[PDB]
């Protein structure tokens, strides 16, 4: 299984260089073209560039003069740099494979088939924060009659990304992980809740796993079943 | 070279959606076609006009001649709710805007609420936050007011736009920051939710 994944989010300083990389598993490099696409928050995509391992890269008119990529077929790795990033850099940035035929009187690239999960860039200088995780307990008063909730606070943490998973990913029905809210001072907050049969609760346990890459810090904070 | 798009596209459920990709001579390349879900990587639903990838039902296909390049959904669910991008190559890589899909003609819902009190750690840690939990809203807006025993508050309040969950229904939270002795201090403390003119209030109290 031919599987693309980026080097992990977080911060950049701005006028640093980005820099970025995609690792290709379950199969080489050589055999694909590969391409560089990033999305801006709330905005389109915007293509940067491409490669081909035997090839030279080709980019963006826009981007030229401040992009480079390229492939490395021993640690079957392709690179991204991008110089003095600004906060029009920050964005989601994708590692995209496209498929190679001869069509029109060339081999062309045929198709952006398959992409990464995407890495999150926040041009800034602030510096990171993890978050401090907090457990919510269920309450004795369902409103749905039949089920609790109880779920885990994600508090002040910069930048984004944040995930969150329970149990390790054993637990996913009624599992409902809120979008963080930007607070005024500028760090951000979200929440994670699972909701669980009232004749369920406290049968085993429940813990929520939370993963902040970009300060390389993850938290399994349990969650112990009683309500107050 | 510019590709243009709708910035929205509607469909009534089970019905045929069709997105409309226009630019200079459009037919003269190969176009494809993406479809991209909230907080998803886009993926590819058509390439060289109208072939479908393996992973992509035949209720989606592709066209494209003259000026212009369309997607066509058949039967179109709310699971198909997604941005949709067009592109082509002409000297260099060109996306579309992209075209916003809502599948219209669902049924309202009221929304859940669930609102949890400071935790004990938090408290100990000397902070204090409300987290007043909104879901399994139609449609997608609802404004949230917060009280101190019957009295508005209005310093410490954050929300977020509401997003869209996996059962097409929305949800949004809303956070009020305390100290723990205004916590302490007050009878209870309420989230109160408006929905389509309507409201519903929870209501928590420090105990132990």
């Amino acid at each position: 299984q031919v599987q693309l994944q980026e080097s992990g989010p977080g911060l950049v300083k701005p006028s640093d260089t980005l820099s970025l990389t995609c690792t290709v598993s379950g199969g080489s490099l050589s055999s694909f073209y590969w391409s560089w696409i990033r999305q801006p928050p709330g905005k389109g995509l915007e293509w940067i560039g491409y490669i081909y391992y035997s090839g030279s890269p080709n980019y963006s008119p826009s981007l030229e003069s401040r992009v480079t990529m390229s492939v490395d077929t021993t640690r079957n790795q392709i690179s991204l740099k991008l110089d003095s990033v600004t906060a029009a850099d920050t964005a989601v940035y994708y590692c995209v494979r496209a498929s190679r035929s001869y069509y029109w009187g060339s081999y062309r690239p045929t198709a952006f088939d398959s992409w990464g999960q995407g890495t999150l860039v926040t041009v800034s200088s602030a510096s990171t924060k993890g978050p401090s995780v907090f457990p919510l307990a269920p309450s004795s008063k369902s409103t749905s009659g039949g089920t609790a909730a109880l779920g885990c606070l994600v508090k002040d943490y910069f930048p984004e990304p944040v995930t969150v998973s329970w149990n390790s990913g054993a637990l996913t029905s009624g599992v409902h992980t809120f979008p963080a809210v930007l607070q005024s001072s500028g760090l951000y907050s979200l929440s994670s809740v699972v909701t669980v049969p009232s004749s369920s609760l406290g049968t085993q346990t429940y813990i929520c796993n939370v993963n902040h890459k970009p300060s390389n810090t993850k938290v399994d904070k349990k969650v112990e079943p009683k309500s107050c | 070279y510019e590709l243009t798009q709708p910035l929205s596209v509607s469909v009534s459920p089970g019905q045929t959606a069709i997105f409309t990709c226009s630019g200079d001579n459009l037919g003269d390349k190969y176009v494809c076609w993406f479809q991209q879900r909230p907080g998803q990587s886009p993926m590819l639903l058509i390439y060289q006009d109208n072939k479908r990838p393996s992973g992509i039902p035949e209720r989606f296909s592709g066209s494209n001649s003259g000026n212009t390049a369309t997607l066509t959904i058949s039967g179109t669910q709310s699971t198909d709710e997604a941005d949709y991008y067009c592109q082509t190559w002409d000297s260099t890589v060109v996306f579309g805007g992209g075209t916003k899909l809502t599948v219209l003609g669902q049924p309202k819902a009221a929304p859940s609420v669930t609102l949890f009190p400071p935790s004990s750690e938090e408290l100990q840690a000397n902070k204090a936050t409300l987290v007043c939990l909104i879901s399994d809203f139609y449609p997608g807006a609802v404004t949230v007011a917060w009280k101190a025993d019957s009295s508005p508050v209005k310093a410490g309040v954050e929300t977020t736009t509401p997003s869209k969950q996996s059962n097409n229904k929305y949800a949004a939270s809303s956070y009020l920051s305390l100290t723990p002795e205004q916590w302490k201090s007050h009878r209870s403390y309420s989230c109160q939710v408006t929905h389509e003119g309507s409201t519903v209030e929870k209501t928590v109290a420090p105990t132990e």
